[PDB]
């Protein structure tokens, strides 16, 4: 991302070309790879801490270190910025290789995952309605 | 030549050296042929760098002859290094041998 | 041997054998090396270090012989304990003066560095005797031969020569250089040399020479091992200064903040309860407020002092070498600039020692030497009836005086992880049960240390044999927090391998280990409970129909399902409203009693009046938690009455 | 009152006044144990900028 | 003197000469205070220096001697 | 009883007594006179007890023999000395040891 942090289109026409020279569909194989389960707030993990605490560091529990996954679709925001019609369209069908990843598929069912994953916990809370930093923290 | 293309297919897998338990006493028998030799003997140097599991296959009596070997041919040095690849593994050494 | 410079296949072949006697003596063959030195006699290589006209070839196998049969034995020894930095509080660790107003030649280094043990390489019948160590010669003597071989050498490869000994400057420079970095690391060299050597290299030229690609790889190994010594002096720098500073604190604090506790009244309203509390919390709270007493003079004072010469040139001589000589060989621009960021980043190297040391008094430093000895023993066992050293090792662990009183220095030193590394190593057997039962006995020793062991059992489960699943039930036994860390998945493996026992005996073990993995306290745990009941749906596995037949009918059957009737007593809900007064966990109270009506009066008189105290007391806690007061008479005298009859039956 | 006022001192004198007290091995290791998430994570690092712009000196650059 | 027996005998009810973590938070309980057991197993090993996990009486008399 | 060449006399009274740890210098050679070994050349006296049976016997019996300042050379029958299997790694099976064996001292 510190490469990209301005928006940089150079470095934006570089990363294509090389992926178009050296044709590599391990790159988006390996990018939903990373991106298959890659963090969950679940709140299983929530209650148990809770009462773990309740009766007996901490701070593990939040989507499993989701800070790595605030950096890794920032690292694909900043993959197309400037708005690289070619690149944009070069993430969804990826026509180099005889094999292709969409990963603008997998990007909706990452998502769809967390929204899942945020909705229950507000179901959980819906009744006890006052907010420790636990349920604030992990919000 | 059969040999020098056998001694190519070890070299690249670690399947296949690992795939060579059978055939390690069977070409030590084959290396009393003594006409041959070097071709089998570049064949038995290429499994032992690269199976950890072949050292622990190859015992005594395959290591007299292999001594029995250096007197056939005198002082060759393609033989002394297999004895040196026979005391290190890949990271480890075994105490017996 | 002269002669052979154009005898190219005797000198070749010659050579493979000096690869030959410098292989079969690798990572200590002690035993094999007092059987080389009869061929090679040392006193021989000292004539092969000074012949200035030996071919490189012969000349880079005789000095790397010299290492490997006297010195690497010791070398890798104190190679493995240089990442551990513990010492002893003792007067002259406390009276270090800690600081220049800076040299690498540390005078002092009142570290552990475990022992200088030779071995005299002799031919009586001292046989398995001697046996254990090394070989030993005049060392004192070859260090004089060294200094006089480099300063020699430096001055005359300064004009650049086309002779040097071995034709190249490689087979010139690098076998010395070699030769004195282990020298360097054995304890050898005190400062007078020190001071010496540096006035070849440093003088503040020899690095600033050009010289030839591996030789600075050599060098560069040759500099970490200086910026190591800065660091060890470093953390014996800090470690005097805490001896006063906690000396202070713990009458400055401890006894004035008593001091208002007694003209207070006894309440405990806000001020006691800050700092009574937990004893690391303790100190988090007293060295927390620091960097916002009449002691914080000390501290920001020598912050500025422990911030920090040869960190100029360094930082040079990497920019240099990159610059003019564009570089093959990536193990050296590996090896390059990992100084390089230790130059810029000297904190962070200090970072990862301070988790690693630690401070002993000076009656303890006896047991440590040894334990450190058999720790460095294991370490060189790593690489290979083998084992035979082992176990007299780990039962020498299990039999040292200071080994309960710092279990957090084994987590310390790591030692965990060694030995479970053994364990993998011997798994694709005698010596796995040797070494389970010191990890059994590893995680009762403390609290946290128990913790370490936690993060192992999604690899430790998966080796169930017959122990091993002795260490992951002994890793869970009493912390909650550990019962509340663990998660489903694993689980599912564990009751995996009780579908297998539909042919069995082996299922005793997993139940005794899920019997401590919801219950763990006194009080089960639900959320552990729930789980595994609602996989034992899915699975099945008359009972009380077959409990007898097994009373007639190899006595292994009666004790198998009196796990399982004990597993679902330590998983009830609870005995409380915790149970009554809730939901759904009184609806685990009717599938479990569904599949077991109840039957269990062959549980309670059949064998209770003669294998009797096992599984009916099992039995017990099964309708005492899941299951009205006829049958609190309607059962009674069917056990109690041969307790009164066979009492005084001994 | 008077019994369970001074029951109160007994609940607080556990974790009162053993404080420290006996161990000097673990009072100096815990200072060190405390040292290490107090003391050490510091600001001494904008020398970043300076080193990578000291890496492009010069053939290949050193940073390359 | 010897209410100081009588408090060591307000935890002691099995009688074996140690107080296990179960009589101090019965009697913390029975006072008001909810302790977890990080401060049950804190304050019932607060008094452990030798290791033996529980409490013994003569640490509970030089702790009462000592605090007062 | 094993047979010894007396190489030069020293003062041939004084025989190492027993209960005396022998203060020498040695050396070592094979029937063929490879050599093996040298306490010269670690420049170290060997010392051992008589009676102690930390020497091979061969080399005690020799030892016996001789006398203070006196230096011996001892050919040792095989079988005496380590035998058939030698020293494993060192001797070969039995073969014929020629040590030069020199006392200086005694306990
Ligand atoms: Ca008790
Ligand atoms: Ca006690």
């Amino acid at each position: 991302i510190a490469i990209l942090n301005g928006g940089n289109s150079t470095v934006q026409q570089k990363m294509l070309e090389y992926l178009k020279e050296k044709k590599d569909v391990g790159f988006f194989q390996s990018l939903a790879g990373l991106m298959q389960s890659c963090s969950v707030l679940d709140l299983n993990a929530f209650e148990r801490q809770n009462k773990a605490e309740g009766l007996g560091g901490s701070g593990e529990k939040v989507l499993q270190d989701d800070e790595f996954t605030c950096d890794l679709f920032r690292f694909l925001q900043l993959l197309c910025e400037g708005h690289n019609s070619d690149f944009q369209n070069y993430l969804r069908t990826q026509t180099g290789n005889n094999t292709t990843v969409n990963i603008i598929i997998s990007t909706v069912d990452y998502l769809l995952r967390v929204q899942e994953s945020i909705s229950d916990f507000y179901w959980y809370y819906s009744g006890k309605d006052v907010i420790d930093e636990q349920g604030q923290r992990n919000f | 030549s059969l040999y020098e293309l056998l001694a190519a297919l070890i070299r690249g897998n670690r399947k296949n050296c690992a795939q060579f338990s059978g055939s390690l006493d069977w070409l030590i028998s084959r290396l009393e042929r003594l006409e041959a030799s070097s071709g089998i003997l570049e064949v038995l140097h290429c499994v032992l760098v690269e199976s950890p599991e072949a050292l622990n296959i190859i015992k005594e009596g395959h290591i007299k002859s292999i001594i029995s070997l250096l007197d056939k041919h005198g002082r060759n040095h393609k033989v002394l290094d297999v004895l040196c690849s026979l005391c290190v593994c890949h990271g480890v050494a075994v105490r017996s041998n | 041997i002269l002669e052979l410079t154009e005898q190219e296949e005797l000198l070749k072949f010659h050579y493979h054998t000096l690869r030959l006697y410098s292989a079969v003596c690798a990572l200590g063959n002690h035993r094999v090396a007092h059987a080389l030195c009869s061929h090679v006699d040392e006193p021989q290589l000292l004539y092969a270090i000074e012949n200035k006209y030996m071919p490189g070839l012969l000349r880079a196998g005789y000095y790397d012989l010299l290492i490997d049969i006297h010195l690497s034995s010791y070398a890798t020894a104190r190679l493995m304990m240089n990442n551990e930095f513990i010492v002893p509080m003792t007067e002259e660790t406390k009276s270090i003066t800690l600081f220049p107003d800076g040299l690498p030649g540390i005078g002092l280094s009142t570290s552990l560095r475990p022992r200088m043990q030779f071995s005299s390489p002799s031919f009586v019948s001292i046989n398995n005797e001697c046996y254990q160590y090394s070989p030993e010669f005049p060392l004192d003597i070859l260090k004089a031969k060294t200094i006089q071989m480099l300063t020699e050498a430096v001055q005359e490869g300064s004009l650049h020569a086309r002779d040097p000994v071995g034709g190249t400057t490689e087979f010139l420079f690098v076998p010395l250089i070699k030769l004195f970095y282990t020298l360097l690391i054995m304890g050898i060299f005190h400062n007078e040399d020190l001071k010496h050597i540096l006035q070849l290299i440093e003088p503040s030229g020899l690095l600033q020479m050009k010289l030839p690609e591996p030789v600075k790889l050599q060098m560069c190994l040759l500099l970490q091992y200086l910026c190591d010594c800065q660091v060890r002096h470093r953390i014996e720098a800090i470690v005097a200064f805490s001896d006063d500073f906690v000396a202070k604190l713990q009458d400055n604090q401890r006894f004035r903040y008593n001091e208002v506790m007694q003209a207070l009244n006894c309440p405990c309203p806000e001020e006691i309860r800050d700092q009574l509390l937990d004893f690391h919390e303790d100190l988090m709270t007293h060295c927390g407020i620091e960097l916002d007493l009449t002691i914080r003079g000390r501290l920001l004072s020598l912050v500025e002092k422990v911030t920090y010469t040869l960190q100029q040139l360094i930082s040079e001589t990497m920019v240099r070498w990159a610059q003019e000589s564009v570089i093959e060989d990536p193990e050296l621009v590996r090896a390059m600039f990992v100084l390089l960021h230790r130059q810029y980043d000297g904190i962070g190297g200090l970072v990862r020692a301070l988790p690693k040391t630690y401070t002993i008094n000076g009656v303890s430093v006896e047991d440590t030497i040894n334990l450190l000895a058999s720790l460095g023993q294991i370490r060189s066992l790593l690489s290979v009836e083998e084992e035979k050293l082992m176990i007299r090792g780990l039962g020498d662990i299990m039999n040292n005086k200071v080994f309960y009183q710092h279990p957090n220095l084994m987590r310390a030193l790591g030692m965990h992880e060694t030995v479970m590394e053994v364990m993998v190593n011997v798994l694709g057997p005698k010596m796995v049960a040797n070494c389970c039962r010191f990890l059994c006995y590893f995680c009762r020793i403390s609290r946290q240390n128990q913790k370490a062991m936690f993060d192992h059992l999604s690899y430790l489960l998966e080796n169930s044999s017959v122990t091993p699943l002795d260490v992951a039930a002994a890793s869970v036994m009493d912390n909650n927090e550990l019962a509340l860390a663990l998660r489903e998945p694993d689980l599912e493996k564990v009751v995996r391998y009780l579908a297998g026992c539909g042919l069995p005996v082996e299922g005793e073990r997993y139940l005794d280990f899920l019997r401590f993995a919801v219950f763990c306290n006194g009080e089960s745990v639900e959320e552990n409970a729930n789980v595994v009941v609602r996989l034992l749906i899915r699975r099945p596995e008359g009972l009380l129909a077959a409990m007898e037949e097994a009373i007639k009918i190899g006595n292994a059957i009666m004790t198998f399902y009196a796990a399982l009737i004990d597993l679902l007593g330590r998983c009830a809900p609870e005995m409380h409203l915790i149970h009554a007064a809730k939901g759904e966990a009184i609806r685990i109270r009717s599938i479990l009693r569904s599949l077991i009506p109840l039957g269990d009066l062959v549980g309670v008189i059949s064998i209770a009046f003669q294998f009797c105290p096992d599984h009916k007391a099992a039995m017990v806690l099964f309708l005492d938690r899941v299951y009205v007061q006829d049958f609190l008479l309607h059962l009674l005298e069917v056990g109690f009455l041969p307790d009164l009859r066979a009492a005084a039956s001994l | 009152l008077l019994s369970k006022q001074r029951k109160r001192a007994v609940v607080a004198c556990f974790r009162m006044a053993p404080l420290y007290n006996l161990p000097r091995h673990r009072a100096v290791n815990l200072f060190l144990q405390g040292y290490e998430k107090s003391w050490i994570e510091t600001e001494e690092h904008y020398f970043e900028d300076k080193l990578i712009e000291d890496l492009a000196k010069p053939r290949v650059d050193p940073l390359h | 003197i010897a209410e100081f027996k009588e408090a060591f005998s307000l935890f002691d009810k099995d009688g074996d000469g140690t107080i296990t973590t179960k009589e101090l938070g019965t009697v913390m309980r029975s006072l008001g205070q909810n302790p977890t057991e990080a401060e049950l197993q804190d304050m019932i090993n607060e008094v452990d220096a030798d290791g033996n996990g529980t409490i013994d009486f003569p640490e509970f008399l030089t702790m009462m001697a000592r605090k007062m | 009883g094993v047979e010894i060449e007396t190489i030069s006399p020293g003062d041939g009274r004084t025989f190492p007594k027993k209960g005396q740890t022998c203060v020498v210098h040695y050396t070592g050679m094979l029937q063929n006179g490879k050599k093996f070994d040298s306490s010269r050349d670690r420049n170290k006296p060997f010392k051992f007890r008589i009676g102690k049976q930390e020497v091979i016997k061969g080399f005690e019996e020799g030892a016996a023999q001789m006398s203070l300042g006196q230096r011996a050379k001892l050919t040792c029958t095989p079988d005496v000395a380590y035998g058939a299997t030698g020293h494993p790694g060192v001797i070969p099976p039995n073969a014929t040891l020629i040590f030069d064996v020199e006392l200086l001292n005694l306990e």
